[PDB]
């Protein structure tokens, strides 16, 4: 009782470090399990490309909005999608409902963020490098950009729209 | 005395909320997939 | 001489004071945007009522810096320099180079006042994290670095005043206190190498005009090898208090040396070798190096269940002690009427949800979800503006008298108390408005006020981010009209002003001794805790430093 306290007590820390490490490992093998689905799709790419962002929308296929959706597979599509000071080309993005679809998105100033509402797309924007996700819209409707990284005054007025074919 | 018991309901309150949070948000990121 | 000669017996509280002093004092300027920043988020826009008051503020967004700045970077670091040396010095009954000492807090001067210039003046808005990029006056980096540098003196110091204690008493085991500081001023170091090079390399070069642009993933993936641990940075010195200082506040003891220590000894592994959880959502990283970051910070939320137990199991011993009644009973038998007691322990309850939500965040693909959204600032408002500054405000009623002799009346007792309650109060009922917010999808750093019809999911919430401004602006304000009633007051009864820190007894045991001799195997682990950062960064920033690819520096605002 004052050290009797001691005995129980560091027996106690032992249980609920023992039980603590199961139920973090038991979140490591949910987390596992999406990674292995296709909901792991948002997941930026490994691969590093280098882009020049001064040359960005004057060549190469950031270039041209018309040109930016590019069929890619029977039912693949990569967008070109170029995030810049204060809005999204092009704008809107239409794409098919059912269809894998490839954003390919850089930069041509400052970091941006490109945050699809009601979906897992999030990611950031970096001038000289392409940011690279996959997503398959299950339902057809407008879905509106928000960039949710600062980049100046313009900020909370950068929205963009998707616009996914019945 | 015996149990430290006070401090059970503390870390069992905190392993609850922990799993609503996890849980929670789990389910969102399924159903925005 | 010195008349307040309490500066040439004990001189350590005479810089002490200094950086605390300093240290609040950016803390009122910063939280002064916060209200503002709530309304916003609340959806009124008060911001051409501040530039009134506040005629040289040109944004929100420079309130966001400065809030950002001021409050994050500065009231922390100035918080820790205080305690992480004053603490090891006085356990040890010892005296910290008052020369080494008295540089670090004129670096800090120096250092803080450089920046505060450029941002003051609008040249610097970039925000906190100063994303390139994004491009500001050369008065910020070079104000940032000096700053940021204070600390590794204050490294020295403590490392310094370890190495004598040592010497003089052969044989016998670092002392706690002492110990945890010794980690943590090693963890720091470590941890501050990425901030340290991001200047050094690019920051510093770029702003003067010495290079052209820099690399963004870089620079953002070595301000982020430190941008973690600087979260432990903050959070320790409020464990180190909480540990073997609050026991004794609340009339008890600390159940236990090893777990107090095992705790910072994790610390020191696992805070720096994290950083890709605040990069889930970058391009140009591995995604099997962001599962290794996602198990790992799994791992440095580990020391802190423990703590939960350990300090749990403290406050009941004592609530027992104090004739502490039933399941419960224990619970109000602690000493509610002392600030230094409610604040720590408010801060720990709020600590409950807000670790919570770094679970969530830390778990890699989760972490799509509420990433840059107001979540992001909901969790860490219960974390940095709850836990660490409630326990620094809380402190002003032991570490002032203890510094200055002004003992607290009992006008201010209860001032105290109504700050404090309404700081948790408003904290809280902000978690929710903001945790809410941004499950609904609305931005975080965004003037939202600005676009009132584009967020309508969120109007509840909002309700709750409104209602909470004002309650912070009163708690705000009683705070000032409170840290100077404390201070500007004209008594001075300082035997209690000399008179040692409530330290806490250790209810002492069988099992330590061996486990407590491991642990104080220094040399070892602060060397595996450099193997772990080196394989963590190594083949990512090994990568990276040859596909350099920098860009031209921009002002948008
Ligand atoms: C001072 C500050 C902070 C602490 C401490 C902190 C803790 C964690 N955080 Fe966090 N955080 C993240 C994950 C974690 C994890 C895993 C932990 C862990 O360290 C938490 C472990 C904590 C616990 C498991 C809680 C234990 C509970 C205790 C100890 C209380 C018990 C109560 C008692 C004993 C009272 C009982 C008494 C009675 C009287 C009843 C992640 C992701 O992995 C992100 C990036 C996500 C994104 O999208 O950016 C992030 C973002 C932030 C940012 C934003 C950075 C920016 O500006 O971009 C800040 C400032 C911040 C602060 C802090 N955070 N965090
Ligand atoms: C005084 C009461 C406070 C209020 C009403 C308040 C409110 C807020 C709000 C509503 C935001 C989000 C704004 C945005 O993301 O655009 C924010 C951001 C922030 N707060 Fe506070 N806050 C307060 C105190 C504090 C304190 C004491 C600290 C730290 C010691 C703190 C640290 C921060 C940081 C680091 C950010 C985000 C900076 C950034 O995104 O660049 N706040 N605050
Ligand atoms: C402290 C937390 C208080 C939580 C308040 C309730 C959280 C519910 C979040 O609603 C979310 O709305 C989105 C539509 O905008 C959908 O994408 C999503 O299916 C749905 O889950
Ligand atoms: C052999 C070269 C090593 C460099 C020497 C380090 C000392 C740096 C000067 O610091 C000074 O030390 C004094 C003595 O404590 C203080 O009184 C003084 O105010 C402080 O600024
Ligand atoms: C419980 C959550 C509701 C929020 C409002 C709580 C404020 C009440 C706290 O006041 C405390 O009351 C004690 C009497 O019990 C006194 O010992 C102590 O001096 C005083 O500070
Ligand atoms: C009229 C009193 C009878 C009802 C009892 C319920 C009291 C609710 C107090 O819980 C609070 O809930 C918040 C979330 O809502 C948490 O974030 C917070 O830590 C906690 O303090
Ligand atoms: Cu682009 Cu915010
Ligand atoms: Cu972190």
């Amino acid at each position: 009782d004052q050290h009797k306290a001691h005995k129980a007590i560091l027996a106690y820390e032992k249980g609920w470090l023992a039980f603590s490490l199961a139920m973090l490992f038991v979140f490591i093998a949910l987390i596992a399990y999406t990674l292995a689905t296709h909901t792991a799709g948002v997941i930026p790419a490994g691969k590093l490309e280098r882009v020049d962002p001064t040359t960005v929308r004057q060549e190469g296929p950031w270039a041209d909005p018309a040109q930016a959706v590019v069929q890619t597979g029977p039912n693949q599509y990569t967008v070109y999608v170029l995030a810049f000071a204060f809005g999204y080309q092009p704008n809107p993005i239409e794409v098919p409902q059912g269809a894998e679809i490839v954003f390919k998105i850089t930069s041509p100033d400052v970091i941006h963020g490109f945050h699809v509402e009601g979906t897992n797309i999030n990611v950031e924007v970096l001038p000289g490098e392409v940011s690279t996700v996959r997503y398959t819209f299950k339902r057809p409707g407008e879905y509106r950009i928000i960039c949710n990284q600062y980049c100046g005054l313009g900020h909370q007025n950068m929205f963009g729209t998707i616009v996914v074919k019945e | 005395e015996e149990k430290p018991k006070g401090a059970l309901a503390v870390i069992l309150v905190l392993t609850l909320t922990i799993l609503v949070f996890w849980l929670g948000v789990y389910a969102v990121f399924f159903a925005r997939g | 001489s010195e008349i307040s000669r309490v500066y040439e017996a004990y001189p350590e509280k005479k810089a002490t004071l200094y950086f605390l002093v300093l240290g609040f004092l950016a803390l009122i300027v910063g939280s002064l945007f916060g209200p503002f920043q709530a309304l916003n988020y609340g959806n009124v826009d008060a911001y051409p009522l501040l530039k009134r008051l506040l005629p040289f503020v040109q944004s929100y967004y420079q309130g966001l810096t400065l809030h950002g700045v001021l409050n994050a970077i500065v009231f922390t670091q100035l918080f820790a320099q205080a305690i992480m040396v004053y603490l090891p010095a006085r356990e040890l009954n010892m005296r910290p180079n008052m020369g080494l000492m008295w540089l670090s807090w004129w670096m800090a001067f120096i250092g803080l006042v450089v920046a505060a210039l450029p941002l003051l003046a609008n040249e610097a808005t970039v925000l906190y994290t100063f994303y390139p990029p994004l491009k500001g006056h050369w008065a910020f980096y070079l104000g940032a670095s000096v700053f940021v540098l204070s600390t590794w003196v204050s490294i020295y110091i403590v490392l310094d005043l370890w190495r004598r204690w040592k010497a003089a008493n052969p044989g016998k085991v670092t002392p706690l206190v002492t110990y945890m500081a010794v980690v943590f001023w090693l963890m720091w170091f470590l941890a501050s190498l990425g901030l340290v090079l991001e200047a050094v390399l690019f920051l510093l070069p770029w702003s003067f005009g010495l290079v052209e642009g820099v690399d963004p993933l870089v620079a953002r993936t070595l301000f982020w090898w430190t941008g973690h641990p600087i979260v432990y940075f903050w959070l320790l010195p409020a464990y180190a208090i909480i540990y073997t200082i609050l026991p004794k506040q609340a009339g008890g003891r600390l159940v236990s040396d090893p777990m107090a220590r095992l705790a910072f000894l994790l610390f020191l592994l696992l805070s720096t070798p994290v950083g890709f959880h605040h990069q889930f959502a970058d391009p140009g990283i591995d995604p099997t190096w962001k599962m290794i970051h996602s198990v790992l910070t799994l791992f440095v939320a580990v020391p802190s269940l423990m703590t939960a137990f350990t300090v749990a199991a403290s406050l009941e011993f004592a609530g027992r002690l104090r004739g502490g009644r039933g399941l419960f009973g224990w619970i109000r038998a602690l000493p509610w009427d002392n600030p230094a007691f409610v604040a720590p322990v408010l801060g720990l309850l709020g600590f409950i949800p807000g670790g919570a939500g770094g679970i969530v965040n830390a778990s890699f693909t989760l972490d799509y979800v509420v990433h840059n959204t107001a979540w992001v600032p909901g969790h860490f408002h219960l974390q940095v503006a709850s836990l660490v500054t409630l326990t620094a405000m809380g402190s002003l009623y032991w570490l002032l008298p203890n510094l200055t002799g002004k003992p607290i009346s009992d006008a201010q007792r209860r001032l105290g108390l109504a700050v404090v309650w309404l700081w948790f109060l408003g904290m809280m009922i902000m978690a929710v408005g903001l945790h809410w917010a941004g499950l609904l999808n609305v931005p975080r750093r965004a003037y939202i006020a600005q676009v009132p019809d584009a967020y309508p999911h969120a109007a509840v919430p909002m309700v709750f981010n409104v209602l909470a401004g004002i309650v912070l602006l009163v708690a705000l304000l009683l705070f000032i009209y409170g840290l100077f009633s404390v201070l500007l007051s004209r008594e001075r009864k300082p035997e209690l002003a000399e008179a040692p820190l409530p330290f806490a007894e250790v209810i002492s045991g069988p099992e330590d001794r061996r486990l407590v001799l491991a642990m104080d195997r220094i040399g070892f682990w602060f060397a595996v805790a450099a193997i772990l950062v080196v394989l963590a960064y190594g083949p990512t920033l090994v990568q990276l430093f040859g596909h350099l690819n920098p860009v031209p520096g921009w002002r948008l605002w």
